[PDB]
């Protein structure tokens, strides 16, 4: 169980005298017990990937072999904490070591063992009863927002021989003891689960409820669904960070996880500065966002192995809370940094690469991450159903989707919110191409929309028709200067501008557009299309007659109607009431109908 | 209105045909030469990657033989 | 997506779960039809079989080993239990329990039913109140919740009674209302209580202490 | 049968990524199937990729995590991967490895076939004849599929190529102027789409004639390579031994190609053009060409491979190498999709080289060939006139140009736009064609002989 | 001069191919404008 | 105190390029340091790149010429290159290995620091906010720089990136409503540039707070791999222990990247794009990220590295990987330089990530954010106008295009063009911004809220 170092080359350490080792077992290399894992074995020599700096490691240093793969401690004390890429609490390292630096070989327990937790049993689990994996036998009140439910670890079952009474217990106390085939397993509030293992569920279910966000361009055109898998290409100022924050604060979800893979030092600080300071309204009260959020922090100057493992740590936490019946929304900062880590390690291991230096299995690693999501029926007696949504983020070397990471992502993710370079240059925010983007959940959400709204589906169809028709008319207008256009074509161009500027564009730092509720998004679109249909009907109905109606006549006749339509973004939800906003939009529709009636 | 609407058509045609001719004789040929240049140079970069990867595989084979 | 061992283990748990839910919802065995409709799994409980023996009985095909069918039947019982246990004080009649059981059982997919949503809304209101200060808003939510819990016990949750329908909308609308907006908090509560067919919608179901708090609360708001 | 007891080895020389290197193995075969038992009792499957003396190298299908070099045992079967085939497996759903995932039993075999098979002897290959209608007008009256050809659907990422594939499975069948089956294989499919395929086939009653293979994006990447081989092995059994016509749809061949690249890397082969193996051409031909009619038998196999074009560039090796060895293309566009037209199939860039033999009297209807050619010309002209309109305006157009614009608008609305649940047989598609063609007076239908016009044009 | 002088890349291929398609579309649309003007010119000529 | 005698070896196995391979070494320590004494007495040093068994590969900084394989003596220090550092290193010039070149003594070891870097706990990292007023309108107006930022200057060969960097150094300061120490790492810099910077610091009287590390173009090319680690190690001492604010200038990360490539090739490592090591990303991240503020300290490190872009592109791996690590760039262009514009900075491909937070009411001016965005968009449009004008001619533009063209021409003449010996404040820069914005009628300024326009626009 104590091997020796045979040869260090970068973060890759060759060991010897490890005949019984298995792949991806954790090892501690060196006299500082640096964290590493076995990547491959040749005879009794192991090739170890180290998660820390290897400077100073000598030939002959000891290697301590453990029997567990890279795993996360799952239990009370996660929410509000920031973890390293391999599950190391940064706030506890700072306070326990009293230094700005992270020591090499530091061993801080992932979940503090000195905190008294309030544990409440299920109050029906009698001694002698039968339990299986996933069963919930008590709750811990971490805070007023998220109740932490204590699950039996997966792959365990048996008869209950002891259950702790209501009281305050630490993370090292025995709460439940169960016996299976004569073996007595004593469990605390913390379970351990390998990061590369998928937590089992009873059934993976279709995603039929939307994950509403604050951006109209997204929800009106390319919806994301609870349990959906999407990606948002990286682009500064284009809304990448507005969606991350809005998604955390306003979205239809219970637990938020934000995982960095290769974040820049100061960008990581920005997230950490905002994390305890952002708040949300829960039930009439304002509460800190950190109470329902737990991020994983990993910067570009961290070891390549932790850069790779960060994603696995994040999704492991996500599935853990998924199995509580919560709706979990996991945001990645970058998956291109993950792919970069894979390229770096593939090179270091001297294995045959594929396109642009990436490993040929890049697609398999991304699929493994992206497919660990969806609405599920959870294991355990309570029959609860949770979900994980994944939002990926592919940093664009360009708009060419030949990019190995973009291409592999596109083949897996159901929703792709591509960010146009030209819209970014023009400071059109959020910057979404809306011609190259897609969402494959249309038919899944059609049931929802038809049940609740009935109006959105047909409005969505017409809106997409107008935007695409505008692009084709734009191509010729740039050439001939509108010298010859049909009257209907002139309306399409002008309504499409109304849509582009006053519906698909919003300033997410303003009270009025920090979050636009879906009922309002539908209201806005309903009026703009209603205008379109009435303007198109008027000119086509009166065409080839005496009192020919044109756009110039409509704009002069009811110019205040276009002003009101362009003003709809300013109704300011939450400060103003839902009942009034609906009434105000109803008035705009009545005024347009009367304006066209008097025109015709 | 014939003659005054006619020479203006002859001028409009001469301007339009000149632009069309430039697209055909100047701008597209230039784009096609650029594209063909790009295609060739990219295959040249592919080759030098092939060379290095082949030599890497041979060096690994040599190391493996020495180990036996 | 389970292994052969995980599948049968999960079945053993659910079998024991139904037995425990049955004793919890009907500790006196008053619901004869409900117990018989689960006899094929209850026969494997209420006796000392040992986990291992039921696991083998599942593997050999002696226990109802269809996990999806067992989940379907288990969920209907659990949701009926939530209906009964989500209203601790006010008791539901045995006929209403069997009647609503049949309706839950006949529903194609209970999890996405209106019954499920209404039960979730009820638990949202009751869970907030269990951990709340006696503020004007929270005294109003308590008062309205007691009525909602009473009406559900009397009429059932599967029935679209106008009483519980109004109460759900107003209770949740108040719950989400900002804590500082005292005038809106009272306006909603006053609106509800005055627009009822009863002279005293809270009589009997609320103890004298809660009714006195409500009277003092409305006086403290409006008197100054 | 072999009747030779299996040998199980605990001798492991090392483990390197997906590969386990064994030692002291007795007369190992290449492509041999073996089973691993890990110290935790976990079982895994694998296949022998290299046998250098006694040092057999096996690729493990599942992940290699947890495998040691001291206790893990490897049981050799003594044979290669042979798939149990039967007629009864039609109506079943399998995963990439050939295992049921529909809660039914394991296949009760009628025979065992090597999934790699053999090429069909060209001397007995019969040129394609009759038509297999798909139910989708855009590809029945314009680019029909002959009973024996291989015509791919090229689509960009994000387009509804899977919804069309499902629609073909529900609607496709014989012309019917009981012996038709569809074998559907999805490679690298994500969980949401896998559910779509499985449920959509079951709910609409089509499953009785569908054999469905699902290889999910998170399934073993080597299994993705045999997946289409299992689908084709089944198709060959059903088609050629049981005298019936089999339509084989291979969805997301681009994901297959990516898995093939991974296998090449596992062998430490030097990548070829754009990172893909130098043998990608022969590998795709090995799959595609196991189709067509054969002399002396009444069965047939057709294929509709469906391919995502990276960066929407037809030049990319995947659609390029496919198109080079297939007969025409369907071609799904983006503009039609953004305009909310379903199906979004563009008839102008599409081609079916075998249409000449697929259609005509005795196969569909007398007027089939003539209607197709005239509709193509009218659509091409309508697009040309529409482009002109954008320059000269509505008032500058003559009556003939306006008729072509009327055709263009009604062609896309009536002929191309269909919906996923409307099944248009070949005869209704042609009747719709005539309704659109009767927009024009007879003298403008230059590509339809006068005899055809006099019979079909009126009424 | 002879080339647009964009450094070889897959991104350059995408940009150049889109630029070529744009130029070809403009060529065809302007050719139609010329043909329309030429017909009108000759008609004016006949009158 | 490591009071253990060091072993000295003559057991040289061989020498291959910049690498010396030793055998029979007792317990080799990774990244250890070896002192080499050549047969003629010349002393040189090197650092271990890898160890295996009794063998070690040593990277020799000064070069390997003259080393034999029989007599060269190799002394293993037993430790990692921890470099002597002192607060009085300011006012000194060192060579690329940290030795005196200025006729002063060897730096007295006030303490030792491991040049590899000690990772800073992100939890204690303090987000930068205060804006640095560089004097350059292209930076202070649009792409503002926060103290603690990492904003490298991209340029190609021949461009005046040395003048811009020198201008920033002598004009550096804070936005007022006391100054920086300079740590200057020269890697592969020619003598003409070396004296340019040295003289500029002297002429402005800055040397009292300047520490130079000079590895010139004619100096050894392996040494420069450590040079930047020595420079930043001193910066970290001065900023985080001596409570100074340090501005760090790295004259070329491209010659650094090339030096890594030379070593990577020498040890037959598997390269990535364009022959550079697959781990270039990490080797850069471990230098770039040595910046910012930490809780409990008052000092800071601001980095402004320079990178020469091969072939004038910005997709070369060197600037490509840097862009992913650093927080924006300046991007010095060539088209502006050819037009005799200085500083020739192109505002469109250049961004500053911290700009959105280091500006606004309480830090600069209420309108700062709005002015920047509007000017940027107008510039971007102006460039699209030129792209059209080049085809259609100046006689085929509309009124709005002419306003954007006039803006573009005046923007570069009045805003970007400055001169190397004139500084303008952020408030003066915005006032000029408005003069350029007031070219347009208010109706066209669609990226500025109406409230801002009414306050500033009519002035």
């Amino acid at each position: 169980t104590f091997g020796y170092v045979h040869g260090v080359s970068g973060p890759v350490v060759t060991a010897c005298d490890m005949a019984g080792a298995a792949m991806y077992e954790l090892v501690r290399v060196g006299h500082s017990e640096l964290v590493g894992e076995i990547i491959r074995l040749e005879g009794d020599m192991a090739t170890i990937q180290v998660y820390e700096e290897t400077s100073g490691v000598s030939v002959g240093d000891p290697v301590l072999r453990t029997g567990k793969p890279l795993s996360v401690e799952l239990g009370p004390g996660i929410m509000g904490a920031i973890f390293d890429g391999i599950q190391r609490p940064l706030s506890d390292i700072s306070s326990q070591t009293q230094s700005i630096y992270i020591p090499r070989g530091v061993n801080v327990s992932a979940l503090s063992r000195d905190i008294k937790w309030e544990f409440i049993p299920s109050k029906n689990l009698r001694v002698g009863s039968h339990i299986t994996g996933g069963d919930i036998y008590g709750i811990v009140n971490e805070n007023s927002l998220i109740k932490h439910k204590i699950m039996l670890p997966p792959r365990s079952r048996g008869s209950v021989t002891y259950i702790a009474p209501p009281g305050n217990y630490d993370a090292s106390d025995v709460v439940l003891e169960l016996e299976f085939e004569g073996v007595k397993e004593k469990l605390s509030m913390v379970q351990v689960w390998p990061v590369r293992q998928v937590r089992p569920v009873t059934e993976k279910l279709p995603a039929n409820h939307p994950l509403l966000t604050g951006q109209r361009v997204l929800d009106a055109l390319f919806p994301c669904v609870q349990g959906g898998t999407t990606a948002i290409p990286g682009a500064f100022g284009c809304g990448k960070t507005v969606i991350s924050q809005s998604l955390s604060k306003y979205s239809n979800s219970d637990v938020i996880i934000y995982v960095g893979c290769g974040e820049r030092g100061n960008e990581m600080s920005e997230v950490l500065r905002d994390f305890p300071e952002l708040t949300m309204e829960v039930d009439g009260k304002v509460e800190s966002i950190m109470k329902r959020t737990a991020l994983v922090a990993n910067t570009s100057n961290m070891p390549v192995a932790a850069r790779e493992a960060s994603i696995y740590t994040g999704i492991t936490l996500s599935e853990y809370f998924r199995d509580m019946g919560y709706h979990v929304s996991m945001m990645a900062d970058s998956t291109s940094r993950w792919a970069e880590a894979l390229r770096e390690i593939s090179g270091r291991l001297a294995e045959m690469p594929a396109d642009s230096g990436y490993p040929a299995y890049l697609g398999a690693r991304l699929a493994s991450f992206y497919e660990r999501a969806g609405r599920v029926k959870c294991l355990g007696n309570p029959e609860r159903e949770g979900s994980v949504s994944i939002v990926g983020a592919v940093s664009p070397p360009g708009g060419d989707f030949s990019d190995p990471v973009t291409s592999a992502t596109l083949g897996i993710v159901q929703v792709f919110w591509g960010l146009d370079k030209k819209l970014a240059q023009r400071k059109h925010f959020p910057s979404v191409n809306w011609l190259i983007s897609y969402s494959k959940y249309m038919r899944a959400l059609d049931e929802y929309y038809d049940k609740h709204f009935t109006e959105f589906v047909p409005l969505r169809t017409k809106a997409k028709e107008i935007l695409q028709e505008e692009e084709d008319l734009a191509e010729i207008v740039q050439l001939v200067g509108k010298a010859s256009l049909a009257e209907t074509d002139k309306i399409t161009l002008e309504v499409a501008k109304l849509i582009k500027d006053d519906f698909l564009q919003q300033n997410g730092y303003t009270p009025y557009d920090r979050f636009c509720p879906f009922y309002k998004t539908v209201g806005m679109l309903s009026n703009m299309i209603s205008f379109y249909d009435m303007a198109r009907r008027a000119v086509e109905t009166t065409a080839q007659s005496d009192n020919k109606i044109t756009w110039s006549i409509i704009r002069e006749h009811m110019g205040e109607i276009l002003y009101k339509l362009s003003s709809m973004k300013f109704k300011d939800p939450v400060k103003d009431g839902e009942a009034k906003i609906k009434a105000d939009y109803a008035q705009l529709l009545e005024d347009m109908q009367n304006a066209f009636r008097s025109l015709e | 209105s014939l003659q005054t609407s006619f020479v203006t058509l002859d001028e409009a045609i001469k301007i339009t045909n000149r632009r069309v001719n430039a697209i055909e004789h100047v701008i597209i040929p230039r784009i096609e030469r650029t594209l063909a240049y790009i295609i060739t140079e990219l295959d040249e970069r592919e080759r030098e990657e092939f060379y290095r990867l082949k030599k890497i595989q041979e060096k690994k084979k040599i190391i493996k033989e020495k180990s036996e | 997506g389970l292994t052969s061992e995980q599948y049968h283990s999960q079945v053993v748990g659910k079998i024991g779960y139904i037995a425990r839910c049955m004793q919890t919802i009907d500790p006196e065995n008053n619901l004869k039809k409900i117990r018989e409709d689960y006899q094929d799994v209850l026969i494997w409980a209420e006796k000392n079989y040992r986990f291992e023996e039921i696991l083998e009985a599942s593997k050999s095909g002696k226990c109802p080993n269809d996990l999806d069918a067992l989940s379907r039947r288990s969920l209907i019982l659990q949701e009926l239990l939530r209906l009964v246990s989500s209203i601790s004080p006010f008791k539901m009649k045995l006929d209403l329990i069997e009647s609503q059981y049949e309706k839950m059982k006949q529903h194609v997919n209970l999890w996405k039913s209106d019954y499920h949503v209404k039960l979730n809304q009820l638990n949202q209101l009751t869970d907030y109140l269990k951990n709340a200060a006696p503020t004007p808003k929270n005294n109003f939510l308590r008062a309205m919740t007691s009525v909602l819990q009473m009406q559900i016990a009397q009429y059932g949750i599967t029935e679209d009674n106008e009483g519980i329908n109004q109460l759900f909308k107003l209770g949740l609308h108040l719950l989400a209302m900002a804590n500082e907006k005292i005038d809106e908090q009272y306006h909603l509560f006053k609106g509800y209580v005055k627009d009822q067919p009863e002279e005293s919608p809270f009589e009997g179901i609320l103890p004298a202490e809660d009714q006195k708090i409500l009277v003092k609360t409305m006086i403290d708001y409006a008197m100054p | 049968y072999l009747s030779q007891p299996r040998l199980t080895y605990k001798t492991v020389s090392g483990v390197n990524g997906p590969l386990v290197i064994l030692d002291h193995v007795k007369f190992p075969r290449y492509a041999e199937i073996v089973h691993l038992t890990l110290p935790d009792g976990t079982k895994r499957s694998g296949q022998v990729l290299e046998v250098s003396g006694s040092k057999a190298v096996v690729q493990v299908f599942e992940g290699t995590s947890g495998i040691d070099a001291k206790k893990t045992s490897c049981e050799f079967t003594g044979d290669i991967l042979r798939t149990p085939v039967s007629e009864d497996m039609l109506g079943r759903v399998f995963n990439g490895s050939g295992k049921p995932i529909d809660r039914g039993p394991v296949v009760l075999a009628e025979d065992f076939l090597d999934i790699m098979g053999q090429p069909i002897n060209p001397q007995c290959r019969i040129y394609p004849e009759e038509m297999i209608q798909t139910g989708i007008s855009a590809i029945d009256g314009m680019n029909s599929i002959a009973r024996g050809q291989k015509i791919p659907i090229f689509s960009a990422a994000g387009l509804p190529h899977n919804e069309i594939a499902a629609q073909i499975c529900r609607q496709a069948g014989l012309v019917k102027k009981e012996n038709f089956a569809i074998v559907f294989a999805a490679m690298g499919v994500n969980m949401e789409t896998a559910r779509f395929f499985k449920s959509d086939f079951e709910e609409n009653g089509s499953m009785d004639n569908v054999c469905l293979f699902l290889n999910l994006a998170n399934d073993p990447t080597i299994e993705r390579i045999i997946t289409p081989r299992l689908a084709l092995t089944t198709a060959e059994f059903l088609a050629y031994q049981c005298e019936k016509h089999v339509l084989v749809i291979l969805t997301d061949m681009s994901s297959y190609a990516e898995a093939l690249r991974e296998v090449s890397a596992a062998r430490e082969e030097v990548p070829g053009r754009r990172g893909f193996p130098g043998y990608m051409y022969t590998d795709l031909a090995t799959i595609y060409e196991r189709a067509g009619r054969v002399e002396g038998r009444n069965g047939s196999i057709t294929q509709i491979p469906i391919l995502t074009m990276p960066n929407d560039d037809i030049t990319h090796p995947i659609p390029d190498l496919t198109g080079y060895i297939t007969e025409g293309q369907i071609y799904v566009d983006r503009q039609l999709h953004n305009r909310q037209i379903y199906p979004p199939i563009n008839v102008l860039p599409s081609l079916s080289r075998l249409m000449k033999s697929a259609i005509g009297e005795g196969m569909t209807r007398k007027d089939h060939a003539d209607v197709s050619n005239q509709l193509y010309a009218c659509y091409a002209i309508g697009k040309d006139v529409q482009a002109m309109k954008a320059v000269v305006g509505e008032e500058a157009l003559t009556s003939d140009d306006l008729l072509y614009l009327e055709f263009l608008q009604k062609f896309e609305k009536n002929f191309i736009t269909q919906g996923p649940y409307e099944n248009r047989t070949v005869y209704e598609t042609l009747d719709i064609g005539w309704q659109l063609l009767r927009i024009f007076p007879k003298e403008m239908l230059k590509r339809i002989p006068q005899s055809t016009l006099s019979e079909f044009y009126p009424r | 001069k002879d080339r647009i002088e964009i450094f070889p890349s897959r991104m350059a291929q995408t940009i150049m191919k889109a630029r070529l398609k744009g130029a070809q579309t403009g060529r065809n649309l302007l050719k139609k404008k010329s043909d329309a003007l030429t017909l009108r010119f000759r008609q004016i000529l006949k009158k």
